[PDB]
């Protein structure tokens, strides 16, 4: 049944050997992540991740192990014999609450405990929260190992007490100055964040390529944890800094332009929704969104989607994300369906070279073709605007029937920055989707 | 051209072979159930001899019921809307026009065409007949 | 007879039960689609009246190596190009291929800018003949709503003009009511006739068309060939020798 015996007897207890860090919580545990492997690069620590987007067992060094859920826990404790083969010093993961819950995490060493936020909306209400708490109640050595925990979440209280309660607690929170770790000024911008915190040891200053608040609790969260290892305060702010672009996680690509590009892995309607309302408050002058759906699956959020990228957003670009074994404009009429508007009555306006604006006086430009669908928004941007792309993020291939193309968004955005100077140069007016070209009309 | 075929062979023959009302309901019917190229060409010859042979031939029920649901599937409707008005006459009315909802309802079509083509007061006129 | 020739035992069946070689057939696999000539240059063109478009149009548009705007409808496209564009865009060759790479650009190359027969079958492809009969008529009511004009030449194109709106939905008429497609008038397949009834004067019409198609291939199959001078220049030609061996009075 539960077993792992020999996991832990093959590996000789592996985890227990190295430093493992674990992260929780429902958003901005792989943005974290990244921030705290980079805090333990920057201090000469060997470094040893497992998130989601990637599994990187060392340095900047990838593998491929089986990324499908969560791996066998037999199976998981193998490549950390295989990490601490190789020398790795230091662990850390997403703490998925369906990977402890399922047991997968049971001879798992734990040392440093993070819980960024909960809020649920990925079941269970209060069971969830308790299942959450595993992680801390893993946590038994009341001397040695740490703790960090954000307050803005009211249940970190809660969380707080799992566990050995005389375990030292770092605290990181915007809110409650009585944090160990407050902003005491932050400034967003469309290229670049700018905080300072007031850590304990004294008044720290960071400014890296993440944007919007909401990755603002990662940075909180990885100064924190050098405070936790006590880590120096000059060492935290290399390691803050030299993390600029976690893969899908609102990553910013940025050639050298006027208006930034934002990749992101949001497909769910309340992933969409609380990106697009996170962007807004960067201050852009406008926003373009390119959103697609997965083929003959969840077919009940198509119509959502579309109704909140038109609202937020000044300019959608409804595109076929993962059309399968389904037509792609049968996926792009279910996404109209939201406005009202059909596949049909889209192309009638093409005929006529014009696209009426919505009812808010907002934008939408639908294509099915992917590649000349986000290098297209990318061109329609002028200085101030903003573009996101969305439904991807890391995954770089595009499903067409049956056939994985190996299609990656960021490769897109950066070539289409690239050559855009070239279209504008040459007299194409990409600024709505009917592109004006010099002989037209 | 199977049914119209045997139509000839009895429309010129002798005085007990000549057609009469139920003779020429098959017929339209044949032509109007085709699953072919266009035959409303021929129904209106066909009705032109039904017409002609007034001293003879006086149209039924069923007649009418043809001659709108042919009149409506092919679009022509103000042809559709006289036959309807002589369907009216008769008790049956719009439930032989019917014909369970099968071949796809042309009572229905009736309805629909004159929706479409605008014709109100006559789609309040067939809601009276139902 | 040579392995996958004119006369090919295993194509046509046995030479010497062989009495099938009077009716066994072969086709030829065209890289490129050729139209029928006796749709297209035996005037009135049934291509013509159904695209709507003028015959010159058309000529130039598989001859004159034109090119043409929106070739289809039903399938979305971002460009202000409206028709057929007797120059070649000059952003069209190195600016746009290079912006959408050369990969991405050819899957919509042919949904905006689209050359030849291949123009002219997709256009027929995606003609809504239901709406071809709507507006046509329609723009017949009105022409004859205005009535007499005062001059005799234009009263003279008015009845022309007249004439070929009820040629056209009369033409789009039967198309929905049969199953033949409009496309077929466009076709991607040859037949070859039976060896027995061409003996060893067509035989080397068949070889004529046989090989400017063979050596299109070459043009196409070879990695990265040159494109428009050469890709045109046996385009036209196998269209030519389609034209010849269908109708060569015309």
């Amino acid at each position: 049944a539960v077993l792992a015996a020999l996991a832990s007897s093959f590996y000789r207890h592996p985890s227990k050997n190295m430093a493992v860090i674990g992260v929780t919580g429902t958003n901005g545990k792989t943005t974290t992540t990244y921030l705290i492997k980079s805090l333990y690069e920057a201090m000469g620590v060997r470094t040893g991740m497992f998130s989601t987007v990637s599994c990187y067992v060392h340095g900047d060094n990838k593998m491929d192990s089986p990324t499908t859920t969560s791996p066998d826990a037999v199976l998981v404790q193998s490549m950390m014999a295989k990490m601490l083969h190789n020398g790795t010093e230091a662990l850390v993961m997403e703490a998925s609450p369906q990977e402890l819950a399922s047991g997968k995490c049971d001879e798992v060493d734990f040392d440093i405990a993070v819980f960024t936020n909960l809020t649920r909306e990925d079941g269970t209400d209060e069971e969830y929260r308790d299942a959450e708490a595993k992680l801390f109640a893993r946590m038994v050595d009341p001397e040695r190992h740490r703790k960090v925990v954000n307050i803005d979440d009211p249940n970190a209280a809660f969380f707080v007490q799992q566990g050995n309660p005389d375990v030292p607690v770092v605290t990181f929170a915007m809110e409650n100055t009585k944090a160990d770790v407050h902003p005491l000024k932050f400034e967003l911008s469309l290229f670049e964040t700018q905080v300072l915190v007031n850590t304990p040891q004294g008044i720290l200053e960071i400014s890296s390529g993440l944007l919007g608040r909401h990755n603002i609790y990662n940075i909180l969260a990885a100064v924190a944890v050098g405070i936790a290892v006590g880590a120096p305060l000059e060492d935290i702010v290399r390691g803050v800094e030299e993390v600029d672009a976690v893969p899908g996680r609102c990553e910013l690509i940025d050639e050298e332009q006027a208006f930034g590009v934002i990749v992101d892995h949001a497909n769910t309607p309340d992933g969409l929704s609380r990106l697009l309302d996170s962007v807004r408050e960067l201050k852009p002058r406008r926003i373009i969104t390119v959103i697609g759906c997965a083929g003959e699956n969840e077919r009940g959020k198509r119509p959502v989607m579309t109704k909140i990228a038109t609202e937020k957003s000044d300019v959608t670009m409804l595109t076929s994300d993962n059309p399968g074994n389904e037509d792609p404009l049968d996926i792009l009429d279910d996404m109209l369906s939201g406005i009202g508007w059909t596949m049909q009555e889209y192309l009638k306006h093409g005929e006529h070279d014009y696209y009426p604006p919505l009812s808010n006086g907002h934008r939408l430009f639908l294509h099915d073709v992917r590649r000349v669908a986000v290098r297209c928004a990318v061109a329609m941007g002028e200085e101030g605007d903003m573009v996101v792309v969305a439904g991807k993020g890391h995954e770089s291939y595009q499903l067409e029937g049956d056939k994985k193309e190996f299609y990656d968004d960021r490769e897109e955005c950066r070539e289409a920055l690239q050559y855009v100077d070239e279209l504008h140069q040459a007299g194409i007016d990409t600024s709505e989707f009917p592109w004006r070209l010099p002989e037209s009309h | 051209e199977v049914a119209y075929a045997t139509f000839e062979n009895m429309e010129y023959g002798e005085d007990f072979m000549k057609p009469d009302t139920e003779t020429y309901n098959w017929v339209i019917q044949a032509y109007t159930r085709a699953d072919s190229y266009d035959r409303v060409q021929d129904v209106a010859e066909l009705l032109g001899m039904m017409v002609e042979d007034y001293k003879r031939v006086q149209p039924n029920v069923k007649t009418h019921a043809l001659l709108v649901e042919c009149f409506t599937k092919y679009c022509v409707v103000k042809e559709a809307i006289r036959h309807f008005r002589a369907l009216k006459n008769f008790e049956g009315g719009t439930k032989v026009l019917h014909n369970a909802g099968n071949f796809e309802d042309p009572l229905s079509l009736y309805l629909r065409a004159l929706c479409r083509e605008g014709r109100i007061v006559e789609l309040i006129d067939a809601l009276d007949a139902m | 007879p040579e392995k996958d020739g004119l006369f090919c035992e295993r194509i046509f069946g046995p030479i010497k039960d062989s009495r099938i070689r009077r009716y066994q057939m072969g086709y030829i696999k065209l890289t490129c689609p050729v139209t029928h000539v006796w749709y297209l240059k035996r005037l009135p063109s049934y291509i013509a009246n159904l695209l709507d478009k003028p015959l010159k149009e058309l000529e130039g548009l598989v001859y004159c190596d034109f090119s043409f705007a929106r070739p289809i409808t039903k399938k979305p496209t971002f460009l202000r190009l409206r028709g057929s564009f007797e120059y070649e865009i000059q952003s069209w060759k190195y600016s746009i291929p290079l912006f959408f790479t050369t990969q991405g650009f050819e899957i919509f190359r042919n949904r905006e800018i689209s050359t030849g027969a291949g123009a002219i079958r997709e256009q027929l492809a995606d003609l809504d003949l239901r709406i071809i009969i709507e507006n046509s008529l329609v723009e017949w009511k009105q022409l004859g709503e205005e009535g007499p004009t005062g001059n005799e030449w234009e009263d003279r194109k008015i009845v022309r003009r007249k004439d070929f709106l009820v040629r056209r939905m009369e033409l789009a008429k039967h198309f929905i009511r049969t199953n033949i497609e409009p496309e077929w008038m466009v076709l991607c397949l040859l037949p070859v006739l039976p060896p027995e009834l061409r003996p060893i004067d067509i035989n080397e019409l068949y070889r004529r068309v046989i090989y400017r198609n063979n050596t299109l291939t070459d043009l196409l199959t070879t990695s990265r060939s040159t494109p428009g001078e050469l890709v045109m220049c046996q385009e036209k030609l196998v269209q030519e020798a389609v034209d010849t061996l269908l109708d060569n009075g015309i």
